[PDB]
RNA sequence: UUGUUGAUUUUGUGGGUGGUGGUGCAU
């Protein structure tokens, strides 16, 4: 199992119980609130800015939030739901997803554990 | 209890709505959402006083600013209690228009007007007169097919009602892509109900709302069942057919093609 | 009957008065209401309050997304027996065929009349080709019998639905598929008249689709032709007038 | 419209730090996350509807 | 897109619908 498809089934977890913040806007006001408890945020975001001020809210000592890095926006908005299945099943319509931010787990898996052993 | 300037001041916003029915709401009842005991302060304002007038533009003002779970308290127990008192206490049993617009605003947030309305009226008794009224307000307003679906699996897994099949029917009208999931469980509703062991739905005496959401499904969803699923329906309405609506269905099953 | 009448309206008078009264009554409350809003929310806020979902709750959610993955139906409508089909198929041959007799007796669809015309006439990926030139071009490559092919999937590519303004582009290549129509009736063919009858009457078949949808298109390109051929007739004579020609007034009668 | 409002409401220096260059909405339902719109003679909520001095 | 909000809408092309419609009739 990758990390990679750890974090797959984790988001669309986090999906089923309303736990992800979804959008730059969204990702902040959880860190802001102390109610992040994972990040994941894109490489090929244009503007260095979003990096910058993303990773800054992570790294604050008061709340400490892990970080994850993404190649694509455009996969991470498919695991975030954005995206639309097809007659074929393929995603289409997909909306890019700079930054998603977990709010809850909802459920405990293995996958869950490899991701937080991964960060210790 | 609220600070007695509050409450003095709140119950004057009660007797303005009472008989509002034009103009700017009072400021002070424009806020009430932005309040966390929001539901202490509407009780000050004698919600079963409000107007028809107020009805609507207190839903235009809630289900805007509350929280989607909150949403779902104010829909469920004020505009869900007044949408019955109104109907049980009008001579013809019929709906204010206000009223009627209130549950179209409460449905541009598809899971609070689920859960607030359509689920908890199904099942707290609901009569034919309430299914039909909430009906065309589902029936005439557009609903997302995602959240339809899910509600209309609800119906179908719920205990047999003639008001809960109409709300059935209603989905089934509205002509959604549904997930095949959902046809599935369409399909297995109008399974639960032929003669095999089985319950007591297999004997239960049919309405014509029953078949005419029987046809609806069978004009609309033919193509997509399975050879094996639509072998098993032409069953069903071999065993539980009517007489003039059991031909078509069969008419429309038999002609779609399986997936 | 006046006495009982006056009374009515001075009754209707009445209320309005009592009405317009309560009005003014309660904008006046409103008005002393929102001058002592700030004082009223600032105790509220004083007082706020300090800061599981069931089961059929959890069961919602859980469907929903279940739902998003899940893929979606076609839906479909109820079918038409045969009889109501010939029936519909019938009633619109009617209705077609007496339009068709009205017109040729004189009705004009702006249903003006012939006489209201003879009023004063005497006294006095793929690439969507807006230009004839450009199909070529994008044809250059391709065979005679390979027309069709291009030209088809022209329209497919830019259906109306696919995106806005491809009505625009599609009604702008229904004048631009006549002119290669009436462009390779020109060209030699004896040497492969089959092919060039397989492409012919193929691309014809296409503008009668086209034209279905795109009449107003293509009546504006023929109308330009008619004045195009005329002025070539105004100087070169017969020598202007080509196979073309022959082949571009047949279909006319065709569309 | 407004493109990345988000960005501008809050500044990061070349450490990483992050600073907040608007005001939070003190409103208790509102909570933390809620910045006030800064006008020029107060400060606005759009959640709440709320106004505040600018200098309070 | 809402009034801040988060995919509930907006846009273009197709497109089914008379229906909180009445009135009588047959337990």
């Amino acid at each position: 199992v990758t990390i990679e498809d750890a974090l797959k089934v984790v988001l669309r977890t986090a999906l089923v119980h309303d736990g992800l913040a979804r959008g730059l806007r969204e990702s902040t006001k959880a860190l802001t609130r102390g109610e992040a408890l994972l990040v994941v945020l894109v490489s090929s975001v244009t503007e260095a800015n979003i990096i910058k001020l993303v990773e800054g809210l992570a790294n604050d000592p008061e709340n400490k939030v892990p970080l994850i890095k993404v190649a694509d926006a455009k996969q991470l908005g498919e695991w975030a739901g954005l995206g639309k299945i097809d007659r074929e099943g393929n995603a289409r319509k997909v909306v890019g997803a700079s930054v998603v931010v977990v709010k809850n787990w909802g459920a405990e898996t293995d996958e869950l554990s490899m991701i937080m052993e991964h960060f210790s | 209890a609220l600070p007695e300037k509050v409450i003095k001041a709140y119950t004057t916003v009660g007797s303005i709505l009472k008989t509002w029915t034009h103009g700017k709401l009072p400021k002070l009842f424009k806020v009430i959402p932005s309040l966390r005991n929001w539901q202490d302060v509407i009780y000050v304002t004698n919600p079963e006083e409000w107007s028809p007038h107020v009805v609507y533009e207190a839903t235009k003002l809630f289900v805007s600013n509350l929280t989607a779970k909150e949403s779902q308290k104010f829909i469920n127990l004020i505009l869900l209690e007044r949408f019955r008192d109104n109907i049980e206490t009008s001579e013809d049993h019929s709906l204010n228009y206000h009223i009627y617009r209130a549950v179209k605003k409460s449905l541009y947030k598809p899971s609070a007007f689920f859960k607030g309305f359509l689920f908890p009226l199904v099942e707290t008794g609901c009569n034919v007169r309430e299914a039909t009224i909430a009906g065309s307000v589902l029936a005439k307003v557009s609903v997302p097919a995602l959240h339809s679906s899910a509600a209309l699996s609800y119906l179908l897994r719920l205990p047999f009602s003639p008001p809960t099949t109409v709300f059935i029917k209603i989905l089934l009208d509205k002509k959604y892509a549904l997930p095949y999931q959902t046809v599935d469980d369409c399909v297995y509703y109008f399974m639960r109900f032929r003669i095999l062991s089985n319950g007591e739905d297999a004997t239960r005496v049919l309405p014509v709302i029953w078949h005419k959401a029987f046809l609806t499904f069978a004009q609309r969803y033919k193509n997509d069942i399975t050879q094996d699923q639509r072998d098993f329906l032409l069953e069903t309405v071999r065993q539980r057919g009517h007489k003039d609506i059991g031909p078509e269905i069969r008419r429309e099953l038999l002609a779609g093609a399986s997936r | 009957k006046a006495e009982v009448m006056k009374e009515v309206i001075a009754k209707s008078k009445f209320y309005k008065q009592e009405r317009q009264k309560a009005q003014g009554i309660m904008e006046d409350q409103i008005d002393n209401l929102d001058d002592n809003f700030e004082d009223v929310m600032s105790e509220l806020m004083m007082t706020q309050p300090k800061k599981p979902k069931t089961d059929l709750d959890k069961e919602y959610d859980i469907k929903v997304k279940e739902l998003q993955l899940d893929k979606r139906a076609a839906p479909s409508d109820r079918t038409k027996t045969e009889e109501e089909k010939n029936a519909e198929a019938e009633e619109k041959k009617r209705e077609l065929e007496q339009q068709r007799l009205d017109r040729m007796n004189g009705m004009i669809e702006l249903e003006r009349g012939v006489e209201d015309l003879d009023d004063g006439f005497w006294e006095n990926s793929i690439s969507c080709p807006r230009t004839h030139d450009a199909l070529l071009d994008q044809v250059k490559k391709l065979d005679l019998d390979d027309h069709p092919k291009i030209v088809k999937n022209i329209i497919k590519a830019y259906q109306p639905k696919l995106a806005e303004g491809n009505k625009e582009k599609l009604g702008k290549f229904t004048a631009v598929l006549l002119r290669h129509i009436i462009f390779l009736s020109n060209q030699n063919y004896l040497k492969n008249v089959q092919s060039f009858k397989r492409t012919q009457n193929a691309l014809i078949s296409i503008l009668k689709s086209l034209s279905e949808k795109y009449n107003r298109e293509l009546s504006e390109e023929c109308r330009d032709y008619i004045n195009e051929m005329q002025a070539r007739y105004k100087k070169n004579h017969f020598d202007a007038l080509s196979n073309g020609d022959l082949v571009f007034f047949s279909i006319i009668g065709i569309l | 419209k407004v493109k990345l409002a988000v960005l501008s409401y809050y500044k990061v220096d070349a450490e990483g730090k992050v600073t907040k260059l608007r005001r939070e909405c003190s409103n208790p339902t509102c909570g933390a996350g809620v910045f006030l719109a800064n006008h020029k003679d107060r400060l606005y909520c759009g959640k709440c509807h709320s106004v505040y001095k600018v200098n309070a």
